[PDB]
RNA sequence: GUGGGAGAGGGUGGUGGAAUUCCCGGAGUAGCGGUGAAAUGCGCAGAUACCGGGAGGAACGCCGAUGGCGAAGGCAGCCACCUGGUCCACCCGUGACGCUGAGGCGCGAAAGCGUGGGGAGCAAACCGGAUUAGAUACCCGGGUAGUCCACGCCCUAAACGAUGCGCGCUAGGUCUCUGGGUCUCCUGGGGGCCGAAGCUAACGCGUUAAGCGCGCCGCCUGGGGAGUACGGCCGCAAGGC
Protein backbone atom coordinates (compact mmCIF):
# COMPACT_ATOMS: atom_id res chain seq x y z
CA UNK A 1 0.00 0.00 0.00
CA UNK A 2 3.04 2.98 -0.93
CA UNK A 3 4.54 1.25 -3.79
CA UNK A 4 7.87 2.66 -2.90
CA UNK A 5 10.07 0.97 -6.06
CA UNK A 6 13.52 2.20 -4.36
CA UNK A 7 14.79 2.52 -0.86
CA UNK A 8 17.51 1.68 1.67
CA UNK A 9 18.12 -1.51 3.54
CA UNK A 10 20.35 -1.40 7.27
CA UNK A 11 21.88 -4.20 8.03
CA UNK A 12 22.26 -4.23 12.03
CA UNK A 13 24.48 -7.30 13.02
CA UNK A 14 25.79 -8.55 16.68
CA UNK A 15 27.35 -11.38 18.25
CA UNK A 16 23.77 -12.11 19.75
CA UNK A 17 21.66 -11.51 16.52
CA UNK A 18 21.27 -9.50 12.99
CA UNK A 19 18.59 -7.93 12.13
CA UNK A 20 17.35 -6.19 8.64
CA UNK A 21 15.07 -2.97 8.33
CA UNK A 22 14.16 -2.18 4.90
CA UNK A 23 13.34 1.61 4.42
CA UNK A 24 12.85 4.08 2.07
CA UNK A 25 14.98 6.85 0.87
CA UNK A 26 14.08 9.77 2.83
CA UNK A 27 14.80 7.27 6.41
CA UNK A 28 11.28 5.83 7.39
CA UNK A 29 11.06 1.73 7.77
CA UNK A 30 9.13 0.47 5.37
CA UNK A 31 9.86 -3.94 6.85
CA UNK A 32 12.29 -5.80 8.95
CA UNK A 33 13.13 -8.57 10.24
CA UNK A 34 15.76 -10.65 12.69
CA UNK A 35 16.47 -13.93 13.70
CA UNK A 36 13.76 -14.13 15.83
CA UNK A 37 11.41 -12.69 13.56
CA UNK A 38 11.98 -16.07 11.90
CA UNK A 39 12.08 -19.69 13.85
CA UNK A 40 15.25 -19.39 15.44
CA UNK A 41 15.10 -18.40 19.74
CA UNK A 42 18.45 -18.42 21.57
CA UNK A 43 22.05 -18.11 20.47
CA UNK A 44 20.60 -19.42 16.97
CA UNK A 45 20.01 -15.96 15.96
CA UNK A 46 23.53 -15.19 15.46
CA UNK A 47 23.98 -18.04 13.10
CA UNK A 48 25.18 -16.45 9.37
CA UNK A 49 21.95 -18.88 8.33
CA UNK A 50 19.44 -17.13 10.53
CA UNK A 51 21.50 -13.53 8.92
CA UNK A 52 20.26 -15.06 5.51
CA UNK A 53 17.48 -15.90 6.06
CA UNK A 54 16.26 -12.58 7.73
CA UNK A 55 17.27 -10.90 4.82
CA UNK A 56 15.57 -12.74 2.59
CA UNK A 57 12.44 -12.36 4.73
CA UNK A 58 12.89 -8.96 4.80
CA UNK A 59 13.42 -8.25 1.34
CA UNK A 60 10.68 -10.75 0.18
CA UNK A 61 8.17 -8.72 2.83
CA UNK A 62 9.92 -5.52 0.27
CA UNK A 63 8.97 -7.02 -2.77
CA UNK A 64 5.33 -7.06 -1.53
CA UNK A 65 5.70 -3.55 -1.29
CA UNK A 66 7.24 -3.53 -4.30
CA UNK A 67 11.08 -2.72 -3.80
CA UNK A 68 13.81 -2.83 -6.87
CA UNK A 69 16.59 -0.79 -5.73
CA UNK A 70 18.09 -0.85 -2.42
CA UNK A 71 20.71 0.86 -1.26
CA UNK A 72 22.76 -1.13 2.03
CA UNK A 73 23.80 0.30 5.12
CA UNK A 74 25.85 -2.30 7.23
CA UNK A 75 26.91 -1.61 11.06
CA UNK A 76 28.41 -3.72 13.40
CA UNK A 77 30.16 -6.91 13.14
CA UNK A 78 29.48 -10.59 13.61
CA UNK A 79 28.73 -13.82 12.39
CA UNK A 80 26.48 -13.49 8.93
CA UNK A 81 27.25 -9.87 8.95
CA UNK A 82 28.69 -10.82 5.33
CA UNK A 83 25.91 -13.57 5.12
CA UNK A 84 23.23 -11.02 5.12
CA UNK A 85 24.73 -9.34 2.48
CA UNK A 86 25.07 -12.08 -0.07
CA UNK A 87 21.80 -13.04 0.87
CA UNK A 88 20.78 -9.95 -0.16
CA UNK A 89 22.48 -9.40 -3.07
CA UNK A 90 21.04 -12.63 -4.69
CA UNK A 91 17.81 -12.16 -3.28
CA UNK A 92 16.60 -10.72 -6.45
CA UNK A 93 16.90 -7.16 -5.31
CA UNK A 94 19.41 -4.97 -7.19
CA UNK A 95 21.82 -3.47 -4.93
CA UNK A 96 22.64 0.21 -5.87
CA UNK A 97 25.52 0.10 -3.40
CA UNK A 98 27.21 -1.33 0.10
CA UNK A 99 28.41 0.89 2.80
CA UNK A 100 29.77 0.10 5.79
CA UNK A 101 28.54 2.78 8.89
CA UNK A 102 29.46 1.57 11.75
CA UNK A 103 29.04 3.76 14.77
CA UNK A 104 32.56 4.21 16.48
CA UNK A 105 33.23 6.78 19.22
CA UNK A 106 36.10 9.03 19.57
CA UNK A 107 36.73 7.45 23.13
CA UNK A 108 33.65 9.40 24.87
CA UNK A 109 31.94 6.38 27.42
CA UNK A 110 33.26 3.97 29.41
CA UNK A 111 32.80 0.33 28.08
CA UNK A 112 31.29 -2.33 30.64
CA UNK A 113 34.05 -4.91 32.35
CA UNK A 114 33.59 -7.25 29.29
CA UNK A 115 35.13 -4.50 26.78
CA UNK A 116 38.04 -3.73 28.28
CA UNK B 1 52.00 2.62 -3.97
CA UNK B 2 52.78 6.78 -4.11
CA UNK B 3 52.98 8.72 -0.67
CA UNK B 4 51.12 11.86 -0.89
CA UNK B 5 54.17 14.43 -0.37
CA UNK B 6 55.89 12.42 -3.73
CA UNK B 7 53.19 14.27 -5.68
CA UNK B 8 52.63 17.38 -4.70
CA UNK B 9 53.52 20.69 -4.79
CA UNK B 10 56.12 23.38 -2.57
CA UNK B 11 52.59 24.25 -0.43
CA UNK B 12 52.04 25.62 3.25
CA UNK B 13 51.68 22.61 6.11
CA UNK B 14 50.32 25.44 8.07
CA UNK B 15 47.59 26.53 6.07
CA UNK B 16 44.00 25.07 7.49
CA UNK B 17 42.03 26.75 4.89
CA UNK B 18 43.51 25.28 2.10
CA UNK B 19 40.80 22.26 1.52
CA UNK B 20 42.08 21.27 -1.88
CA UNK B 21 45.69 20.10 -0.54
CA UNK B 22 44.36 18.73 2.87
CA UNK B 23 42.00 16.66 1.70
CA UNK B 24 44.91 14.41 -0.18
CA UNK B 25 46.01 13.39 3.87
CA UNK B 26 42.91 12.31 5.21
CA UNK B 27 41.52 8.77 4.28
CA UNK B 28 38.36 7.06 2.60
CA UNK B 29 37.34 7.73 5.58
CA UNK B 30 37.61 10.95 7.96
CA UNK B 31 40.67 9.32 9.30
CA UNK B 32 44.10 11.15 9.11
CA UNK B 33 46.48 8.74 7.07
CA UNK B 34 49.60 7.32 8.84
CA UNK B 35 53.00 8.66 8.14
CA UNK B 36 53.67 5.25 6.03
CA UNK B 37 51.29 6.61 3.45
CA UNK B 38 51.76 10.53 3.98
CA UNK B 39 55.44 10.13 3.40
CA UNK B 40 56.04 13.21 6.08
CA UNK B 41 58.97 13.42 8.91
CA UNK B 42 57.41 13.45 12.54
CA UNK B 43 57.31 17.48 12.64
CA UNK B 44 55.72 17.66 9.40
CA UNK B 45 53.34 14.90 10.56
CA UNK B 46 52.59 16.61 13.40
CA UNK B 47 52.35 20.04 11.86
CA UNK B 48 49.97 18.13 9.26
CA UNK B 49 47.67 16.50 12.11
CA UNK B 50 46.65 20.36 14.21
CA UNK B 51 45.86 21.81 10.91
CA UNK B 52 43.83 18.92 9.87
CA UNK B 53 42.27 19.05 13.08
CA UNK B 54 41.44 23.11 12.66
CA UNK B 55 39.98 22.89 8.68
CA UNK B 56 37.65 20.06 10.51
CA UNK B 57 36.37 22.72 13.31
CA UNK B 58 36.00 25.44 10.49
CA UNK B 59 33.76 22.59 8.95
CA UNK B 60 36.33 22.43 5.53
CA UNK B 61 37.56 18.35 6.45
CA UNK B 62 35.24 15.77 7.22
CA UNK B 63 35.35 14.60 10.77
CA UNK B 64 34.46 11.13 9.91
CA UNK B 65 32.98 9.44 6.40
CA UNK B 66 31.55 6.32 5.20
CA UNK B 67 33.04 3.50 3.60
CA UNK B 68 31.47 2.06 0.42
CA UNK B 69 31.39 -1.48 -1.20
CA UNK B 70 32.21 -3.24 2.06
CA UNK C 1 46.12 -43.10 8.34
CA UNK C 2 48.87 -41.13 9.90
CA UNK C 3 51.47 -41.79 7.56
CA UNK C 4 50.13 -42.50 3.96
CA UNK C 5 47.28 -42.44 2.14
CA UNK C 6 46.05 -46.06 2.83
CA UNK C 7 46.15 -47.14 -0.80
CA UNK C 8 42.39 -48.73 -1.84
CA UNK C 9 42.76 -52.20 -2.05
CA UNK C 10 42.08 -53.14 -6.08
CA UNK C 11 39.47 -56.32 -6.01
CA UNK C 12 39.29 -58.77 -8.95
CA UNK C 13 37.47 -58.50 -11.55
CA UNK C 14 34.26 -60.87 -11.97
CA UNK C 15 33.68 -64.60 -13.57
CA UNK C 16 30.53 -63.47 -15.00
CA UNK C 17 30.39 -59.99 -15.97
CA UNK C 18 33.84 -59.11 -15.71
CA UNK C 19 32.92 -56.17 -13.48
CA UNK C 20 34.41 -54.88 -10.18
CA UNK C 21 31.12 -53.27 -8.26
CA UNK C 22 29.87 -57.13 -9.13
CA UNK C 23 32.88 -58.73 -6.41
CA UNK C 24 32.68 -56.21 -4.23
CA UNK C 25 28.82 -56.52 -4.14
CA UNK C 26 29.33 -60.07 -3.80
CA UNK C 27 32.31 -59.49 -0.77
CA UNK C 28 29.46 -57.53 1.15
CA UNK C 29 27.19 -60.39 1.25
CA UNK C 30 29.98 -62.91 1.66
CA UNK C 31 30.05 -63.69 5.96
CA UNK C 32 32.39 -66.28 7.33
CA UNK C 33 34.37 -66.09 4.44
CA UNK C 34 32.49 -67.67 2.15
CA UNK C 35 32.37 -66.44 -1.38
CA UNK C 36 31.04 -69.32 -2.89
CA UNK C 37 28.20 -69.57 -1.37
CA UNK C 38 28.18 -65.35 -1.21
CA UNK C 39 28.52 -66.13 -5.21
CA UNK C 40 25.87 -68.60 -5.22
CA UNK C 41 23.36 -66.14 -3.57
CA UNK C 42 24.32 -63.23 -5.89
CA UNK C 43 23.78 -65.24 -8.79
CA UNK C 44 20.78 -67.32 -8.40
CA UNK C 45 19.42 -63.56 -7.55
CA UNK C 46 20.65 -62.54 -10.61
CA UNK C 47 18.14 -65.39 -12.50
CA UNK C 48 15.15 -64.42 -9.97
CA UNK C 49 15.72 -60.88 -10.92
CA UNK C 50 15.92 -61.49 -14.33
CA UNK C 51 13.23 -63.51 -15.08
CA UNK C 52 10.35 -62.05 -12.47
CA UNK C 53 11.04 -58.75 -14.90
CA UNK C 54 12.74 -59.15 -18.54
CA UNK C 55 15.60 -56.69 -17.65
CA UNK C 56 18.66 -57.20 -17.62
CA UNK C 57 20.53 -57.74 -14.33
CA UNK C 58 23.77 -55.49 -15.18
CA UNK C 59 21.65 -52.68 -15.32
CA UNK C 60 19.21 -52.99 -13.03
CA UNK C 61 21.70 -53.73 -10.35
CA UNK C 62 23.88 -50.34 -11.69
CA UNK C 63 20.73 -48.38 -11.68
CA UNK C 64 19.87 -49.54 -8.09
CA UNK C 65 23.03 -49.20 -6.65
CA UNK C 66 23.72 -45.43 -8.47
CA UNK C 67 19.89 -44.62 -6.95
CA UNK C 68 21.19 -45.96 -3.49
CA UNK C 69 24.40 -43.44 -3.12
CA UNK C 70 23.35 -40.28 -1.12
CA UNK C 71 25.19 -36.81 -1.98
CA UNK C 72 25.19 -35.44 1.55
CA UNK C 73 25.86 -36.72 5.15
CA UNK C 74 26.57 -35.80 8.60
CA UNK C 75 29.91 -35.44 10.91
CA UNK C 76 29.87 -34.86 14.25
CA UNK C 77 32.40 -31.79 15.33
CA UNK C 78 33.37 -30.68 18.80
CA UNK C 79 32.63 -27.26 19.00
CA UNK C 80 32.14 -24.76 22.03
CA UNK C 81 31.05 -27.50 24.56
CA UNK C 82 28.56 -30.51 23.07
CA UNK C 83 29.49 -31.40 19.86
CA UNK C 84 27.28 -30.80 16.28
CA UNK C 85 26.23 -32.46 13.37
CA UNK C 86 27.91 -30.31 10.66
CA UNK C 87 26.44 -31.76 6.62
CA UNK C 88 28.89 -32.37 3.97
CA UNK C 89 29.29 -34.29 0.90
CA UNK C 90 30.32 -37.43 0.08
CA UNK C 91 33.74 -39.46 -1.56
CA UNK C 92 32.62 -41.41 -4.03
CA UNK C 93 35.02 -44.42 -2.74
CA UNK C 94 32.70 -43.97 0.39
CA UNK C 95 29.42 -43.73 -1.58
CA UNK C 96 29.80 -46.85 -3.21
CA UNK C 97 31.17 -48.66 0.06
CA UNK C 98 28.07 -47.10 1.59
CA UNK C 99 25.71 -48.19 -0.87
CA UNK C 100 26.38 -51.61 -0.55
CA UNK C 101 26.44 -51.39 2.78
CA UNK C 102 22.45 -50.24 2.82
CA UNK C 103 21.51 -52.54 0.13
CA UNK C 104 23.34 -55.91 2.22
CA UNK C 105 21.36 -54.38 5.43
CA UNK C 106 18.01 -53.62 3.72
CA UNK C 107 18.30 -57.46 1.75
CA UNK C 108 18.53 -59.18 4.87
CA UNK C 109 16.15 -56.76 6.85
CA UNK C 110 13.58 -58.21 4.75
CA UNK C 111 10.86 -60.66 4.81
CA UNK C 112 11.74 -63.18 2.03
CA UNK C 113 13.03 -66.82 3.60
CA UNK C 114 15.61 -67.38 0.92
CA UNK C 115 18.87 -65.36 0.79
CA UNK C 116 18.81 -64.89 -2.96
CA UNK C 117 15.04 -63.64 -3.28
CA UNK C 118 15.92 -60.80 -0.69
CA UNK C 119 18.53 -60.03 -2.61
CA UNK C 120 16.85 -60.01 -5.77
CA UNK C 121 13.87 -58.12 -4.14
CA UNK C 122 16.06 -55.16 -2.80
CA UNK C 123 18.14 -54.72 -5.97
CA UNK C 124 14.59 -54.34 -7.90
CA UNK C 125 13.16 -52.11 -5.58
CA UNK C 126 16.40 -50.10 -5.67
CA UNK C 127 16.40 -50.07 -9.39
CA UNK C 128 12.76 -48.39 -8.69
CA UNK C 129 13.32 -45.59 -6.52
CA UNK C 130 12.10 -47.49 -4.08
CA UNK C 131 12.75 -49.77 -1.23
CA UNK C 132 14.04 -49.86 2.22
CA UNK C 133 18.09 -49.07 1.65
CA UNK C 134 16.53 -45.83 -0.51
CA UNK C 135 14.98 -44.99 2.44
CA UNK C 136 17.84 -45.38 4.81
CA UNK C 137 19.53 -43.02 2.25
CA UNK C 138 16.92 -40.35 1.79
CA UNK C 139 17.16 -40.63 5.81
CA UNK C 140 20.84 -39.64 5.64
CA UNK C 141 19.75 -36.72 2.75
CA UNK C 142 17.10 -35.27 4.98
CA UNK C 143 19.72 -35.13 8.06
CA UNK C 144 21.42 -33.09 5.34
CA UNK C 145 19.53 -29.75 4.51
CA UNK C 146 17.82 -29.93 7.86
CA UNK C 147 21.04 -28.92 10.04
CA UNK C 148 22.32 -26.83 6.81
CA UNK C 149 22.48 -24.07 9.59
CA UNK C 150 26.43 -25.10 10.41
CA UNK C 151 26.81 -25.04 6.80
CA UNK C 152 29.83 -22.59 8.12
CA UNK C 153 31.33 -25.87 10.71
CA UNK C 154 32.27 -27.45 7.10
CA UNK C 155 35.62 -28.39 8.00
C1' G D 1 73.54 38.11 27.77
C1' U D 2 71.99 37.68 22.60
C1' G D 3 69.55 34.91 18.88
C1' G D 4 66.85 30.57 17.42
C1' G D 5 64.02 25.67 18.64
C1' A D 6 60.87 21.22 20.08
C1' G D 7 57.24 19.66 23.53
C1' A D 8 49.95 15.31 26.08
C1' G D 9 54.99 20.56 31.32
C1' G D 10 51.28 23.38 34.61
C1' G D 11 46.92 26.98 35.48
C1' U D 12 42.53 29.73 33.66
C1' G D 13 38.60 30.61 30.31
C1' G D 14 36.29 29.33 25.85
C1' U D 15 34.96 25.86 22.05
C1' G D 16 34.22 21.06 18.22
C1' G D 17 32.69 16.44 16.49
C1' A D 18 31.78 11.08 17.20
C1' A D 19 29.26 7.89 20.59
C1' U D 20 26.12 6.25 25.04
C1' U D 21 21.71 7.55 27.77
C1' C D 22 17.19 10.16 28.13
C1' C D 23 12.98 13.21 26.11
C1' C D 24 9.73 15.02 21.59
C1' G D 25 8.11 13.55 16.80
C1' G D 26 7.75 10.57 12.23
C1' A D 27 7.41 6.00 9.99
C1' G D 28 7.23 0.72 11.31
C1' U D 29 5.60 -5.08 13.74
C1' A D 30 6.78 -9.00 17.55
C1' G D 31 10.44 -9.35 19.53
C1' C D 32 14.71 -7.39 21.61
C1' G D 33 18.50 -8.36 24.79
C1' G D 34 21.76 -11.86 26.57
C1' U D 35 24.82 -16.79 27.00
C1' G D 36 28.78 -22.41 26.50
C1' A D 37 23.51 -23.00 26.70
C1' A D 38 19.99 -20.17 29.17
C1' A D 39 16.88 -17.32 32.50
C1' U D 40 16.07 -12.79 35.26
C1' G D 41 15.14 -8.19 32.27
C1' C D 42 12.63 -5.04 28.67
C1' G D 43 8.34 -5.02 24.77
C1' C D 44 0.82 -4.15 22.81
C1' A D 45 0.81 1.99 27.52
C1' G D 46 4.07 -0.06 20.45
C1' A D 47 10.06 -1.91 22.26
C1' U D 48 14.34 -3.34 19.27
C1' A D 49 15.89 -1.49 14.13
C1' C D 50 15.46 3.47 10.88
C1' C D 51 14.82 8.86 10.35
C1' G D 52 14.58 14.09 12.23
C1' G D 53 14.80 17.40 16.62
C1' G D 54 16.15 18.50 21.79
C1' A D 55 18.67 17.86 26.63
C1' G D 56 22.69 16.50 29.66
C1' G D 57 27.27 14.39 31.52
C1' A D 58 31.88 12.25 30.73
C1' A D 59 35.93 11.14 27.68
C1' C D 60 38.95 12.90 23.30
C1' G D 61 38.88 8.11 17.44
C1' C D 62 42.38 8.66 12.97
C1' C D 63 47.14 11.51 13.77
C1' G D 64 50.06 7.84 17.68
C1' A D 65 55.13 5.64 17.49
C1' U D 66 58.97 0.90 19.66
C1' G D 67 57.38 9.08 20.06
C1' G D 68 57.34 13.65 23.21
C1' C D 69 57.23 16.63 28.12
C1' G D 70 57.94 16.63 33.50
C1' A D 71 61.74 16.27 39.59
C1' A D 72 58.30 12.47 40.70
C1' G D 73 53.06 11.46 40.89
C1' G D 74 51.92 12.02 36.16
C1' C D 75 50.44 14.78 31.31
C1' A D 76 46.67 13.43 24.60
C1' G D 77 40.32 17.18 20.51
C1' C D 78 40.85 22.53 19.14
C1' C D 79 41.58 27.94 20.47
C1' A D 80 43.22 32.05 23.42
C1' C D 81 45.59 33.96 27.64
C1' C D 82 49.03 33.37 32.17
C1' U D 83 53.44 30.52 33.31
C1' G D 84 57.60 26.60 34.43
C1' G D 85 61.53 23.64 32.76
C1' U D 86 64.94 22.55 28.88
C1' C D 87 68.17 22.38 24.22
C1' C D 88 71.34 24.61 20.47
C1' A D 89 74.46 28.43 18.14
C1' C D 90 77.35 33.05 19.09
C1' C D 91 82.36 33.11 22.83
C1' C D 92 79.60 38.56 24.60
C1' G D 93 79.33 39.50 30.39
C1' U D 94 80.25 37.98 36.05
C1' G D 95 84.75 35.53 37.99
C1' A D 96 84.58 29.40 41.88
C1' C D 97 79.45 32.47 42.80
C1' G D 98 80.20 24.91 43.18
C1' C D 99 78.22 19.56 44.65
C1' U D 100 75.39 17.08 48.14
C1' G D 101 71.96 17.74 51.79
C1' A D 102 70.06 15.28 58.53
C1' G D 103 65.79 18.66 59.92
C1' G D 104 62.25 21.87 57.90
C1' C D 105 58.89 23.18 53.90
C1' G D 106 56.21 22.01 49.33
C1' C D 107 54.46 18.47 45.75
C1' G D 108 52.42 13.65 45.77
C1' A D 109 48.22 7.87 41.14
C1' A D 110 44.12 5.60 42.81
C1' A D 111 40.91 4.70 46.69
C1' G D 112 39.08 7.11 51.08
C1' C D 113 36.97 11.77 54.41
C1' G D 114 34.25 16.75 55.07
C1' U D 115 30.95 20.78 53.03
C1' G D 116 28.42 22.17 48.55
C1' G D 117 27.31 21.09 43.45
C1' G D 118 26.85 17.46 39.42
C1' G D 119 25.32 12.59 37.51
C1' A D 120 25.24 10.29 30.81
C1' G D 121 28.18 5.73 30.77
C1' C D 122 30.51 2.69 34.20
C1' A D 123 30.03 0.61 38.92
C1' A D 124 32.26 -1.73 45.53
C1' A D 125 27.96 -2.68 48.55
C1' C D 126 23.36 -4.48 47.38
C1' C D 127 18.93 -6.74 44.42
C1' G D 128 17.80 -10.54 41.20
C1' G D 129 18.92 -14.78 36.98
C1' A D 130 22.11 -18.77 36.08
C1' U D 131 26.29 -22.33 36.89
C1' U D 132 27.62 -25.91 40.58
C1' A D 133 27.95 -31.33 45.12
C1' G D 134 27.23 -25.98 47.41
C1' A D 135 28.16 -20.31 44.25
C1' U D 136 28.68 -16.03 49.51
C1' A D 137 32.74 -16.23 42.99
C1' C D 138 33.80 -16.10 37.98
C1' C D 139 28.86 -15.50 33.45
C1' C D 140 23.96 -12.48 32.63
C1' G D 141 20.24 -8.55 34.03
C1' G D 142 19.67 -4.21 37.40
C1' G D 143 21.96 -0.89 40.86
C1' U D 144 24.06 3.01 45.44
C1' A D 145 28.43 5.20 47.22
C1' G D 146 31.89 6.50 43.98
C1' U D 147 33.83 7.90 39.33
C1' C D 148 33.08 14.31 37.48
C1' C D 149 33.57 19.81 39.52
C1' A D 150 34.79 23.72 43.64
C1' C D 151 37.25 24.08 48.32
C1' G D 152 39.61 21.83 52.50
C1' C D 153 41.86 16.92 54.41
C1' C D 154 44.17 12.15 53.63
C1' C D 155 50.74 11.28 52.44
C1' U D 156 49.90 5.41 50.94
C1' A D 157 51.78 2.02 46.11
C1' A D 158 55.00 -3.32 42.15
C1' A D 159 55.12 5.76 44.00
C1' C D 160 59.73 0.45 39.39
C1' G D 161 64.74 1.36 35.67
C1' A D 162 62.60 -2.87 42.22
C1' U D 163 69.07 0.89 39.92
C1' G D 164 69.84 8.42 45.18
C1' C D 165 72.17 13.14 43.25
C1' G D 166 76.61 15.48 40.88
C1' C D 167 81.37 15.32 38.07
C1' G D 168 85.47 13.17 35.46
C1' C D 169 87.48 8.94 32.84
C1' U D 170 87.01 4.15 29.60
C1' A D 171 85.95 0.55 21.68
C1' G D 172 82.35 0.91 18.47
C1' G D 173 77.90 -0.43 15.61
C1' U D 174 72.53 0.26 14.57
C1' C D 175 67.39 2.62 14.89
C1' U D 176 65.35 7.12 16.52
C1' C D 177 63.56 12.39 18.55
C1' U D 178 65.38 17.59 18.47
C1' G D 179 69.01 21.67 17.29
C1' G D 180 73.57 23.56 14.62
C1' G D 181 76.92 22.83 10.64
C1' U D 182 81.15 23.75 5.03
C1' C D 183 74.30 18.65 5.40
C1' U D 184 77.63 10.35 1.54
C1' C D 185 78.41 12.95 6.73
C1' C D 186 79.88 15.62 11.15
C1' U D 187 78.76 17.91 15.83
C1' G D 188 75.76 18.61 20.44
C1' G D 189 71.49 17.20 23.46
C1' G D 190 67.25 13.08 24.69
C1' G D 191 64.93 8.00 23.61
C1' G D 192 66.04 2.43 22.46
C1' C D 193 68.81 -1.94 20.68
C1' C D 194 73.57 -4.95 20.11
C1' G D 195 78.16 -5.25 21.88
C1' A D 196 85.16 -3.53 23.62
C1' A D 197 87.58 -3.48 28.13
C1' G D 198 85.85 -4.28 32.68
C1' C D 199 82.08 -5.81 36.28
C1' U D 200 78.63 -9.73 38.17
C1' A D 201 76.80 -15.54 42.22
C1' A D 202 74.58 -16.00 37.71
C1' C D 203 70.85 -13.57 34.83
C1' G D 204 72.79 -9.84 32.92
C1' C D 205 75.26 -4.29 32.88
C1' G D 206 78.27 -2.22 29.36
C1' U D 207 79.54 6.66 27.33
C1' U D 208 71.35 6.28 29.43
C1' A D 209 77.28 1.54 33.81
C1' A D 210 75.39 -2.60 37.43
C1' G D 211 82.82 -0.37 34.56
C1' C D 212 87.27 2.95 36.71
C1' G D 213 87.28 6.98 40.54
C1' C D 214 85.78 11.23 43.93
C1' G D 215 82.06 14.00 47.22
C1' C D 216 77.55 13.94 49.98
C1' C D 217 72.69 11.84 51.54
C1' G D 218 69.32 7.42 52.54
C1' C D 219 69.17 2.40 53.88
C1' C D 220 70.80 -3.11 55.18
C1' U D 221 72.87 -7.07 59.18
C1' G D 222 69.00 -14.83 59.13
C1' G D 223 63.43 -16.37 58.76
C1' G D 224 58.76 -16.35 61.53
C1' G D 225 56.75 -13.36 65.23
C1' A D 226 55.66 -8.15 62.49
C1' G D 227 55.12 -3.34 59.84
C1' U D 228 52.47 -6.26 65.27
C1' A D 229 52.90 -4.25 70.57
C1' C D 230 53.96 0.00 73.78
C1' G D 231 55.26 5.22 73.56
C1' G D 232 55.18 9.70 70.86
C1' C D 233 53.63 12.78 66.77
C1' C D 234 50.13 13.75 62.73
C1' G D 235 44.77 12.94 61.17
C1' C D 236 37.60 14.77 61.37
C1' A D 237 37.86 9.75 60.64
C1' A D 238 39.98 5.77 58.01
C1' G D 239 44.66 5.53 59.32
C1' G D 240 49.81 7.31 58.56
C1' C D 241 55.17 8.22 60.29
MG1 LIG E 1 21.25 -14.07 20.96
MG1 LIG F 1 50.10 20.58 27.48
MG1 LIG G 1 47.49 22.88 29.60
MG1 LIG H 1 9.12 6.90 19.60
MG1 LIG I 1 4.41 -6.18 28.41
MG1 LIG J 1 6.68 -9.12 30.35
MG1 LIG K 1 19.92 14.95 33.50
MG1 LIG L 1 47.19 4.01 19.08
MG1 LIG M 1 62.90 12.93 30.29
MG1 LIG N 1 57.67 28.10 27.42
MG1 LIG O 1 85.08 35.25 27.46
MG1 LIG P 1 87.99 39.98 34.28
MG1 LIG Q 1 69.71 20.02 45.36
MG1 LIG R 1 64.52 16.44 53.30
MG1 LIG S 1 47.44 11.91 47.28
MG1 LIG T 1 40.74 10.65 44.39
MG1 LIG U 1 33.41 13.25 48.20
MG1 LIG V 1 25.75 -1.59 33.73
MG1 LIG W 1 27.14 -6.27 37.44
MG1 LIG X 1 21.63 -19.40 43.19
MG1 LIG Y 1 76.08 4.51 45.56
MG1 LIG Z 1 70.15 19.35 9.86
MG1 LIG a 1 72.97 10.11 22.12
MG1 LIG b 1 73.39 4.80 21.11
MG1 LIG c 1 84.17 -10.05 28.34
MG1 LIG d 1 72.52 -5.01 26.84
MG1 LIG e 1 77.92 7.24 35.78
MG1 LIG f 1 76.00 -5.29 41.47
MG1 LIG g 1 63.05 0.67 58.02
MG1 LIG h 1 64.87 -12.95 64.56
MG1 LIG i 1 50.34 -0.94 56.67
MG1 LIG j 1 58.66 1.05 74.32
MG1 LIG k 1 49.73 4.76 68.09
MG1 LIG l 1 43.73 12.37 68.32
MG1 LIG m 1 46.07 -0.32 56.23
Amino acid sequence: KRQVASGRAYIHASYNNTIVTITDPDGNPITWSSGGVIGYKGSRKGTPYAAQLAALDAAKKAMAYGMQSVDVIVRGTGAGREQAIRALQASGLQVKSIVDDTPVPHNGCRPKKKFR
Amino acid sequence: KAKVKATLGEFDLRDYRNVEVLKRFLSETGKILPRRRTGLSAKEQRILAKTIKRARILGLLPFTEKLVRK
Amino acid sequence: ARRRRAEVRQLQPDLVYGDVLVTAFINKIMRDGKKNLAARIFYDACKIIQEKTGQEPLKVFKQAVENVKPRMEVRSRRVGGANYQVPMEVSPRRQQSLALRWLVQAANQRPERRAAVRIAHELMDAAEGKGGAVKKKEDVERMAEANRAYAHYRW
